RNA sequence: AAACUCCAGUUGACACAAAAUAGACUACGAAAGUGGCUUUAACAUAUCUGAACACACAAUAGCUAAGACCCAAACUGGGAUUAGAUACCCCACUAUGCUUAGCCCUAAACCUCAACAGUUAAAUCAACAAAACUGCUCGCCAGAACACUACGAGCCACAGCUUAAAACUCAAA
């Protein structure tokens, strides 16, 4: 879910006395009257507070994963509307690849933080396929038949025994 | 650069394109027959599979699709 | 020995030259300024070899002129006659 | 300082109450954005 | 078509000197590039040919300017021989 | 963000111009805008003849409306200006002051 | 010469087309490409390398459907020329160039320079191109032609694209 539009900008959230200003100033300094990048910054800060142990450290692998996850969500939201944007499709796919690489590094280095990142961001880590080969019509049909024939043989052997 | 190789490529391609135009009707029949034989070979491979497995016929509900007919 | 030269940046270094519009804001609504960089007879935008502007301000003036022309602030096919008696800042002479 | 400047600035914004008066005042006013430059790099105001 | 008339590309005549005004108009139209535009627009110029032409003209202008600068720099030495004989 | 609406209105008498300006600002506010200031650049001859709403215009009144609005408002407001019959031409730009004036050291 | 004379000139109204001048700028993007105005989204990665086939893309031309049609224009007609001229020149007019949704997957797709890191010391260095090299990785190459071919395989492609031989021949290329 997006932060409420009434939320203050990241840059005006700690200035002393921000609660004693007029409603007009509050609107002027909120997410309602800003571009989407400020909303993404607030999302990033929220995720950093929720997940990482030290939210001030932005150079850590977890922080980079959070930032790229927010960027990926932005790209997906863009592409729902812009179906023919090939450049942004490329950017989304490349960002997904980079996040998978960082997740692999995190899993190999810090499993607890890896689990926290996976739960907090709703990411499902998957292992890459072992072989990259075309699944053409002949192979697909043959594999389906082979699975069917194995099932039939299993049924026949169960009947026999 | 050698322009003669580019010229020879031009001549060979132009000569090739003339042949396919001349024998176009013959080629289509040959390709259709080849695709028929291809489909038959694929079906025989599938039949060999279920025959070796032990089943006397194909698995119930299985029908070998035509994966080479346009 | 004290007389040896000492490492130092050139103190006589002359300031880099600046274009006439350096540091000044170019607005599409300032048609008076924009009209100083177009041909009086055709309204065509002068090149930098004529205006003498740097690349950044040349681009700024070009964009402002196009914006003003399309938004209904500036004429396209001529310079507005109200600005024909402004200071001449372009190095072009028609021997007119 | 940003917030303080904006606070003192909002006091002169057009609300639904002063819309008529502000529109009339603007109709009784003129703003000029025109100014030219000289060969010496000096601004000459209209 | 939608602009005011008799302002663009318009020249006034001085003391009935029609020829001088016409030649000034020709000078203006040539200096603003309009004559070249009209002549070039009679037939379509392919984008590749246009790019090649502009590249050639830019490089020719640069080369000519550099050669002229070189000759103007070496023209200073061109004077009467001060050590004639030796 | 902060936007500037450049408005070229029909050359009208004072009451109609006032009504049109009030209507435009009311549309801005209805679309969630906070209007900062309204500036009158004056009535002047148009640079060229403009055809709008089956009418030809050679003179017009130039106005500027500075405001803060959500990004979704702009498109909506544009449509509104397309329907207003007293508006010869309306354009919403990003406010020029919001653009940063980067400083230059001169020609290299 | 044909063609038009519902022709031509001034004025006014008037695009689903392509975008003078700026640009003598050399910018953006992975490349292809990108040069009228505004706004909204928006240009991955805080080691590097890493694929004909995996995942995404890819000028022009071309194929399906619907739409728009000013101009241009393969084809197709007419006029003229020519020994012949169904080419070149003139006139008219299509597919196509445009939009939408799908395909096709090719270019002198070239800076004819593979990606990252480093050096300017050496004998600089076959030549020319574009100063000479080093470390590391991937891809590729082992005489010419047969051959951007045959067969096999894959492919929304069916006169198509990718991958890609051998036999005969030669002393060269
Ligand atoms: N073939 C595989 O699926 C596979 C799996 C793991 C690693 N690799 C590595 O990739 C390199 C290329 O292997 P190859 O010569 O046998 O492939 P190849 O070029 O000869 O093609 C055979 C198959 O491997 C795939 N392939 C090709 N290059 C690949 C790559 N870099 N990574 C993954 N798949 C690739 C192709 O899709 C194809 O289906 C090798 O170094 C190999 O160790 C390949
Ligand atoms: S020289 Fe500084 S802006 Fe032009
Ligand atoms: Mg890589
Ligand atoms: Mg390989
Ligand atoms: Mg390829
Ligand atoms: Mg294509
Ligand atoms: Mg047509
Ligand atoms: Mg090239
Ligand atoms: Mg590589
Ligand atoms: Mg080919
Ligand atoms: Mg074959
Ligand atoms: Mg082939």
């Amino acid at each position: 879910d997006d932060p409420p539009p009434s939320t203050l900008l990241k840059d005006y959230q700690n200035v002393p006395g921000i609660e004693k200003v007029d409603d007009v100033v509050k609107r002027l300094l909120s997410l309602e009257m800003a571009n989407k990048k400020e909303m993404l910054k607030i999302k990033q800060e929220q995720f950093m507070k929720k997940i990482v142990a030290n939210p001030e450290d932005t150079r850590s692998l977890e922080a980079r994963i959070i930032a790229l996850s927010v960027k990926i969500r932005s790209y997906e939201e863009h592409l729902e509307k812009h179906r023919k944007d090939k450049a942004h499709k490329r950017y989304l796919l490349m960002s997904i690849d980079q996040r998978k690489k960082m997740l692999k590094n995190l899993r190999n280095t810090n499993y607890d933080v890896f689990e926290k990142i996976c739960w907090g961001l709703g990411i499902e880590y998957t292992f890459p396929p072992l072989y990259y080969r075309r699944a053409h019509r002949r192979f697909v049909t043959k594999k389906a038949l082979c699975i069917r024939v194995f099932q039939e043989t299993q049924k026949l052997k169960k009947r026999r025994r | 650069k050698n322009v003669l190789k580019i010229r020879r490529r031009k001549m060979n391609h132009h000569k090739y394109r003339k042949l396919v135009k001349k024998t176009r009707f013959l080629r289509r029949k040959v390709q259709e027959g080849r695709l028929r034989r291809k489909q038959i070979k694929f079906e025989k491979d599938l039949r060999r599979i279920w025959l070796k497995a032990g089943l006397k016929e194909a698995p119930e509900g299985w029908q070998t699709p035509k994966i080479y007919l346009r | 020995n004290e007389d040896l030269p000492i490492s130092m940046e050139n103190p006589y270094k002359e300031p880099l030259k600046k274009c006439i519009l350096c540091g000044k804001h170019v607005d599409y609504k300032n048609v008076q300024l924009l009209s100083q960089f177009v041909s009086p007879f055709t309204g065509c935008i002068y090149g930098r070899h004529i205006t003498g502007l740097c690349g950044k301000k040349q681009k700024e003036i070009t964009k402002a002129i196009k914006r003003a022309q399309i938004m209904g602030f500036m004429p396209v096919t001529y310079k507005d006659p109200a600005y024909l008696k402004d200071p001449k800042v372009c190095n072009i002479r028609y021997r007119e | 300082r940003e917030v303080l400047q904006l606070q003192e600035e909002v006091k002169n914004f057009i609300t639904r109450e002063n819309l008529e008066a502000r529109v009339e005042a603007a109709l009784d006013s003129r703003k000029n954005y025109n100014w030219a430059i000289t060969r010496e790099g000096l601004v000459v105001r209209p | 078509a939608k602009h005011l008339k008799f302002i663009a590309r318009t020249v006034m005549v001085q003391e009935g000197n029609v020829e001088s005004a016409y030649r000034t108009l020709n000078r203006i139209l040539t200096m603003d590039g309009l004559i070249e535009d009209i002549k070039h627009r009679r037939y379509y110029e392919k984008p590749c040919r246009r790019r090649q032409r502009e590249s050639y003209e830019r490089c020719r202008r640069i080369y000519n300017m550099e050669m002229a600068r070189k000759i103007n720099f070496l023209m200073r030495k061109n004077r009467a021989d001060p050590w004639q004989g030796c | 963000p902060r936007y500037e609406l450049a408005l070229i209105l029909k050359a009208m008498q004072r009451p109609e111009t006032a009504a049109t300006l009030k209507r435009t600002i009311e549309a801005l506010m209805d679309r969630g805008a906070i209007v900062r200031d309204l500036e009158n650049l004056g009535e002047r001859a148009l640079p060229y003849r403009i055809s709008a709403h089956s009418q030809q215009h050679n003179r017009g009144g130039y106005f500027l409306v500075d405001f803060y609005a959500p990004t979704a408002a702009v498109e909506s407001m544009v449509e509104h200006l397309s329907r207003d019959i007293d508006v010869i031409r309306g354009n919403i730009v990003k406010h020029p002051l919001t653009q940063e004036l980067k400083e230059c050291e001169g020609i290299v």
